[PDB]
DNA sequence: CTAGGATATCACAATCCCGGTGCCGAGGCCGCTCAATTGGTCGTAGACAGCTCTAGCACCGCTTAAACGCACGTACGCGCTGTCCCCCGCGTTTTAACCGCCAAGGGGATTACTCCCTAGTCTCCAGGCACGTGTCAGATATAGATTGTGATATCC
DNA sequence: GGATATCACAATCCATATCTGACACGTGCCTGGAGACTAGGGAGTAATCCCCTTGGCGGTTAAAACGCGGGGGACAGCGCGTACGTGCGTTTAAGCGGTGCTAGAGCTGTCTACGACCAATTGAGCGGCCTCGGCACCGGGATTGTGATATCCTAG
């Protein structure tokens, strides 16, 4: 039995998303590519998301991802930081901005 | 002559070490007993799952600092440093939060 | 310093708070003003909580009851469900 | 009881992405819960696209619509990019 | 011919029994059938959110109840309450 | 045969509204309580909107409600206010009023 | 069809005037008009968009006023009076 | 001759416009601004008469919000005069760039 | 000379880097069980032709009201000073958060029966929409009255 | 000098024609909602086990609060200069109407493909536990950043 993930090439899986769109009260019936699709732009947000994070965690010289280094990873760019516009991160602190007239004048 | 720092680098050096850490600010004890008071008004003798009133904190946290650098904007507005309660009801004002 | 359980956010923790958000000079009336904004979304979010919580006919608040009243007011909260 | 999460999917993208970096149970359930938002987010926005054309389907343009409308600028490109990929690779055996 | 309903007739009951002498644009009420749609939008919505939280497949009165107490806020959520309250005993009472 | 809307006193349609709630995808099945209830808000809505806006326009000398009417009682009454928080009406103006600061000093 | 440019412009002065003073604006600086005049052609950027996603969706060539309602409620923007 | 001092006819045009519903924009001006966009993202579109009205009031009611803002931010700052720091402090506050 | 100011120089304290451990949370192996898949049918909805017809589009004649360009002056925003007063920074000590265990004991998740109500379908008949048509309250225009603002006259 | 007072002018509101587009009402008509009957499934009830939240005690011990001295900064004051509002004069798209035109919107008919359902099978994944390595504490040592201080220079 080969699943519609494996023939999708896809990471996250297709009949759980399938089972949850069928099961969710979005609409009387469900296509067949919708499930597919839904999980390939899931998978490629997770990806993109946890790439970033990645990457500020080796900024940090840690090899394991922290709620602060998906913070960090989220707030320092547009896109993402365009879609996280109200969403708070639990435990993940702010970013390092102080702003230029509290700065030493001299 | 004891060694004093300036007014105002120890406020900066506070700033940095505050802005790096993902600690919770405000004394647990002390928040969940104004989380059970306020919602004693609602419903007498609720029960509080040990979550909950985390999840309560992490929130209040992030609102609370959400709207302190909205204030430090406005306060930097009127060419000033120091924040005042006019700052920070303009700031509210601006946002949406009516009271 | 009880007065029931206001001033249990106590000054320093303002100041803590103050200083994350990224003040570097507070005035002494911004702890009044804070404690009061405090104590308006605390009131705001429990409302919704507990309003969340009695429909399910149980008296514990549960952790997810506080996610879903924070997501009602647009303020979702990653972490906990 | 089961809880049914993305735990395995989420751990599965990060190994292939970056192979020896892990990841923390809390940035774990932040995840699993950004995932969730996201998918709710999308498929509500679709059920609502497919109810306004008095339609009674979600099909895979209903949810290519959707993307469009909440992902942001380049996100949205790459997204649809590799969903198509996908759809039609599916559609190839 | 299409047949495109809305709320006319009922919002103009409403404003007769409210206002017998005052009368009502067509743009005016436009804006009340729209803001009329959107509240039990909005109340359908989270009604079906609350039942779904629960794993309850169907939505009572009490999720109704709910969702109205949720979004109106204030003294509209009691006013709102007791009239559907009534208005259920009513209809059980035939 | 006599309409459920006369059943519960009540000037909105209830079968109207049970056919919306039962084909809008909220649930998969639902109870006969909720038209009701629901219809009960929704005429208690209406009445609270529109006797506020016959007494603005009754303070305007008009004998016809406007939309400029329903902004004005819509945006004089707090409640309502927060209701309407983020709702624009086509045509219905602001609400007059003038800063302290930039009325004439003497 | 036609193709149109340098058109922001067509949104003037006199018209920002107004509108300020509908919001309750004493006096006026001379570089509002020019942000305003950005401000603007950025709103509309964030909404037609979505309209015309809302459009090219229904295999539509025309931008009706319901999709422009949509489009707005997608913003926690809306607009009563146009439709349903 | 006769003059008025300034801002007496500011405040005669804030008591004026604010009792008024009408448009403050011109019609075909922002109907072509509107068509010019709209030509970016899709070729060949055609809107409803009514589509540019909607967009129309959508966007004067937006923009005297953000006037609103705009002079509570002046008056904040100890003065009468919107400037664009102003305008770009109200929408750094309201969350919007 | 005498005073008052930038400018380069030194000792103190917080920060950051480099490891030495304790450990605690994450990575990996098993059980099994619950959900995904595969094979056929059906009835449903989406897709293709097409055909009216209907509304958006293009152009123009023009009336004119809104806008653009200028002169001018005055009132506000910007800038420089003094100041006093409010917050910062530091020292000490009383106080309240806190980690650790415990005994309730109040509440929550699960399961078996059930019975109440909600789903499916048919008739029909009465309510809600389309369509006209008559009545009127609101928009427009004058005309008179009241008011708010500004130029002018007298005094302290 | 300017501070108060007093009348004249522009803007606006209000009372009356008046004019008409706009709304309230009476007929088709047609379609959807209410009644009746049958079926099933979803949530209420009752019991039960155990899960996990609360009250209590207790020794730490680090936070905090009270005061005290100092400094720098927010505010009140003045000066100015510049730029923005107010009015004039002329031009120029705008709104409105009137016409014609062409693409695309909507609905009906038919074709087809495709997703829900139903049952049996099987393997993917969740909970359990077991082991291991990355992290945080902690202690030490460079590494600076900073506040105070000696050094040099210019007007009176």
């Amino acid at each position: 039995k080969a699943s519609r993930s494996a023939k999708a090439g896809l990471q996250f899986p297709v009949g759980r998303i399938h089972r949850l769109l069928r099961k969710g009260n979005y609409a009387v019936r469900i296509g067949s590519g919708s499930a597919i699709y839904l999980a390939a732009t899931l998978e490629y947000l997770c990806a993109e998301v946890l790439e970033l994070a990645g990457n500020a965690a080796r900024d940090n010289k840690k090899l394991r991802i922290m709620p602060r280094h998906i913070q960090l990873a989220v707030r320092n760019d547009d896109e993402l930081a365009k879609l996280f516009e109200g969403v708070t991160i639990a435990d993940g602190g702010v970013l390092p901005n102080i702003q230029s007239a509290l700065l030493p004048k001299k | 002559k004891p060694h004093r720092y300036r007014p105002g680098t120890v406020a900066l050096r506070e700033i940095r070490r505050y802005q790096k850490s993902t600690e919770l600010l405000i004394r647990k004890l002390p928040f969940q007993r104004l989380v059970r008071e306020i919602a004693q008004d609602f419903k007498t003798d609720l029960r509080f799952q040990s979550s909950a009133v985390m999840a309560l904190q992490e929130a209040s946290e992030a609102y609370l600092v959400g709207l302190f650098e909205d204030t430090n904007l406005c306060a930097i507005h009127a060419k000033r440093v120091t924040i005042m309660p006019k700052d920070i009801q303009l700031a509210r004002r601006i946002r949406g939060e009516r009271a | 310093v009880l007065r029931d359980n206001i001033q249990g956010i106590t000054k320093p923790a303002i100041r803590r708070l103050a200083r994350r958000g990224g003040v570097k000079r507070i005035s002494g009336l911004i702890y009044e003003e804070t404690r009061g904004v405090l104590k308006v979304f605390l009131e705001n979010v429990i409302r919704d909580a507990v309003t969340y919580t009695e429909h399910a006919k149980r008296k514990t608040v549960t952790a997810m009851d506080v996610v879903y009243a924070l997501k009602r007011q647009g303020r979702t909260l990653y972490g906990f469900g | 009881s089961r809880k049914e999460s993305y735990a395995i999917y989420v751990y599965k993208v990060l190994k292939q992405v970056h192979p020896d970096t892990g990841i923390s149970s809390k940035a774990m359930s932040i995840m699993n819960s950004f995932v969730n938002d996201v998918f709710e987010r999308i498929a509500g926005e679709a059920s609502r696209l497919a109810h306004y054309n008095k339609r009674s389907t979600i099909t895979s343009r209903e949810i290519q619509t959707a993307v469009r409308l909440l992902l942001p600028g380049e996100l949205a490109k790459h997204a649809v990019s590799e969903g198509t990929k996908a759809v039609t690779k599916y559609t190839s055996a």
